[PDB]
RNA sequence: CUUCACACAUGCUACAAUGGCCGGUACAAAGGGCUGCGAUGCCGCGAGGUUAAGCGAAUCCUUAAAAGCCGGUCUCAGUUCGGAUCGGGGUCUGCAACUCGACCCCGUGAAGUCGGAGUCGCUAGUAAUCGCAGAUCAGCAACGCUGCGGUGAAUACGUUCC
RNA sequence: UGCCUCCUAAAAUGUAACGGAGGCGCCCAAAGGUUCCCUCAACCUGGACGGCAAUCAGGUGGCGAGUGUAAAUGCACAAG
């Protein structure tokens, strides 16, 4: 059942089914399903089209979802780079930016081992 | 009797004479063919395009398409000559004007985060070509009973002489430009 | 231009069968020429290029014949079948003009096999 | 044999399977669950329903009562002896392939003539 | 070739969630296609750092 | 003193159903506190904010122990497992949090499906696991160290081999 | 060491050398016959994955592609 262009997977409870939208976690998925009137323990295959109109307008007026959230995150990284801040130089090289330890770790911002 | 063809010779046909000063009424542009192809380049392996690109364009466009072979062999792309690599349909007449309506009205705003189609995509003569994403947007195929997702590109061929003459035609049919 | 393509690609087909079918004074060539409105026909004798008989659907006898365009093709086929026999011709080769043999041109020839010509 | 992708914990689940073509019953109250990384041998005399048992797992038949459950990591591999089989005037190269040069044996690219030659059919 | 090779292409009734409806010809079985967005209810069919400083702190 | 193609070492959190999450609900011990502990009430989704009772303390505060019990939900999936990384928005302490603080919220949701050769601890309230407090300290990189209690096992024929 | 093609070969044919370059000891049940239809390569503009180049659309393009197989004579009227 398409909601924002995300294709909610069938046979999944609606408190969890909204979390596959980029920009909605477990906390937002409680308050999406409190404004409309949809109970949490509802399967997504029993999802009436009259219900799905009630959460294609509360999301597009109060949250930020695919496309125009993902174009903000890769624009906020883009802002830090050309101004030449410390986190911009640290975003170019792929080294971790929040003052992490880079001597024995930081295998997520880097790849696997190189073993010189 | 399609509703976009009768809308063409009701106000689009008259509006093109005021914007461009045509002497004779035979000079007014008109879309002639809409060419839709898949371009299944990953058919040089695994040989699955019969259910792939034939049983879905027939659902989208209406008629069975043409399996196109390949002209010459390319070693870097791992195909040889005469290998089925593309699938194409051609829409003329009443099924064409029923396709440009069903594209712009119900289909084309199902592109994910749709913002429009670029009007810089003319060839220089007055013909238009745009691409799509997958076996989404057209409702006639279903999201369940399909194979891997595959996109397309759609040619729109007009009788117009220059670009902005063909831009004024496709503007009045309902194409969203930006 | 869809009209320039049709003329260029019908004097190419008409030259395709002209390599093999000429027509002489003993066996003339029944050239057909078909338009949307009429059909024209002439026996040409390609050794000096001199027509010996002609018929068309623009003279008033063919024009007042009832029926569709195939019915007016039977009448022009009967006319050149009885104008060639008034010039001493009984055997001819048939020239398609570059068209598909069928429909109106097939009804011209089949009307001229019942009335004297012997192809 | 080419290795497939990683297999999960549920391979095939069968819960109270019934299969029959007439008043004769072949399978009645059968419950099992196929393991992972093993070999299951099926035993029976002639005309007892061994091949109909495979055709409920691949889905080419339909259970009368009870269900078969597969599981999202399972990708099968099975060809009947009778529904398409082989074609008696296509060559052995264009039955494995379909006239193509390179084929997909599961997320890898191998040549078709290097694949039929791995199965004995070598040379002309 | 134009005889039962192509799939069935019969007249089709479309409706939207807006309430808009029209009538075309499509291959959907039943001719009862129901969409949730159309050309008359979709957006785009109808329409700094200094200012973000000032809401947090204010003017000097 | 915190750098980073890498290499080793001691830990913590994991890979799930003897589990996650949600609602209810029972049982400690040892400690700290006037340049402090902040009850209660109100405000804040929360970290906190404000007002201020009581206490140099078996009196008042720190103090709701968590595992557990009962009920519901998920149904074996890189998932309602895992919570790394990163984006945005806040609090507090301090003259000051960019290099370099912890905490909170919202979003993002990486490796990981029990680990090669090899190696380590432990013989009973032990091991395994669950929390709580102290010292240093404005705050804190506290998963460390020194302590505290909760639940609570398996085996030991025997002295050939290491 | 026999057979096919070109230069040597001196504008018919022919012409030698342990002169200069290559092929052949097949293949095709259609790649044979016939009727009918079509025009290529390269380049340029636009286009989901798509890149110099897959498939699509439009311009320009008279032979620069192609010919089961060497090379010559030919073939766009096509013998493609
Ligand atoms: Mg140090
Ligand atoms: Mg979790
Ligand atoms: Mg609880
Ligand atoms: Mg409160
Ligand atoms: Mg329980
Ligand atoms: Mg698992
Ligand atoms: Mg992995
Ligand atoms: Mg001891
Ligand atoms: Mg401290
Ligand atoms: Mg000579
Ligand atoms: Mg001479
Ligand atoms: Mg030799
Ligand atoms: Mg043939
Ligand atoms: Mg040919
Ligand atoms: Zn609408």
């Amino acid at each position: 059942a398409r909601l924002v262009g995300v294709d909610l997977p069938r046979d999944k409870r609606m408190e969890v089914a909204l979390t596959y939208i980029f920009g909605i976690g477990r906390t937002r998925s409680n308050e999406i399903l409190a404004a409309t009137g949809i109970d949490r323990d509802l399967r997504t295959r029993d999802l009436t089209e009259e219900q799905l109109i009630h959460l294609r307008d509360y999301i597009e007026a109060n949250l930020k979802v695919e496309g125009d959230l993902r174009r903000e995150v890769q624009a906020d990284i883009r802002r830090k780079i050309e101004i030449g801040c410390y986190q911009g130089l640290r975003h170019r090289r792929g080294m971790p930016v929040r003052g992490q330890r880079t001597k024995t770790n930081a295998r997520t911002r880097k790849g696997p081992k190189r073993t010189i | 009797q399609p509703r976009l063809k009768e809308r063409y010779r009701s106000e689009i046909r008259d509006a093109l004479r005021k914007q461009f000063g045509y002497g004779n009424v035979m000079q007014i542009p008109t879309v002639t063919k809409v060419v839709v192809n898949m371009g299944v380049g990953e058919a040089a392996r695994d040989a699955k395009l019969i259910n792939g690109a034939v049983n879905d364009l027939a659902l989208i466009t209406g008629q069975k398409p043409e399996v196109r072979r390949a002209r010459k062999s390319i070693a870097q792309f791992k195909l040889r000559e005469g290998m089925p690599v593309g699938v194409r349909v051609t829409l003329r007449g009443d099924r064409m004007w029923e396709f440009l309506d069903r594209l712009t009205s119900i289909a084309l705003p199902r592109i994910r985060d749709f913002r429009g189609l670029s009007p810089k995509q003319f060839d220089g003569v007055g013909n238009y070509t745009f691409g799509l994403a997958e076996q989404a947007v057209f409702h006639e195929v279903d999201v369940d009973k399909i194979d891997r997702v595959r996109g397309m590109d759609i040619n729109v061929v007009t009788s117009a002489a220059t670009d902005d003459e063909g831009r004024a035609l496709l503007r009045a049919l309902g194409f969203p430009f930006k | 231009s869809v009209s320039a393509t049709r003329r260029i690609s019908r004097l190419r087909r008409h030259t395709r069968l002209r390599k093999k079918l000429s027509g002489t004074a003993e066996r003339p060539r029944l050239v057909v020429h078909r338009s949307a409105r009429h059909i024209h026909v002439q026996l040409v004798n390609d050794l000096n290029g001199t027509t010996v008989a002609a018929a068309s659907s623009i003279e008033a006898d063919v024009r007042g014949v009832p029926g569709d365009k195939k019915a007016r093709s039977v009448r022009v086929g009967q006319l050149i079948a009885e104008r060639a026999k008034a010039a001493g011709i009984d055997t001819v080769v048939f020239d398609r003009g570059g068209y598909t043999y069928g429909g109106r041109i097939a009804a011209l020839a089949d009307a001229a096999r019942e009335n004297g010509l012997s192809f | 044999i080419p290795v497939g992708p990683r297999l999960g914990n549920v391979v095939v689940e069968v819960d109270h399977l019934d299969k029959g073509y007439d008043g004769r019953a072949l399978i009645k109250d059968l419950s099992f669950s196929l393991p992972r990384n093993g070999i299951v041998g099926v035993i029976g005399p002639n005309g007892v329903g061994k091949t109909t048992l495979f055709k409920t797992i691949v889905g080419l038949e339909t259970p009368d009562s009870g269900s078969v459950k597969v599981g999202e990591t399972v990708k099968l591999s099975y060809v009947d002896q009778a529904r398409a089989g082989i074609d008696p005037r296509k060559t052995v190269w264009e039955v494995v392939s379909d006239g193509l040069d390179y084929i997909q044996v599961g997320q890898t690219e191998v040549p078709s003539r290097a694949y039929v030659s791995a199965f004995g059919f070598k040379g002309p | 070739m134009k005889s039962d090779i192509h799939p069935a292409y019969e007249e089709t009734t479309v409706v939207c969630g807006c309430g808009n409806t029209f009538q075309t010809r499509s291959t959907k079985p039943g001719g009862r296609i129901v969409v949730e967005v159309c050309s008359q209810c979709h957006p785009f069919y109808t329409g700094g750092r200094v200012a973000r400083f000032e809401k947090r702190y204010g003017k000097r």
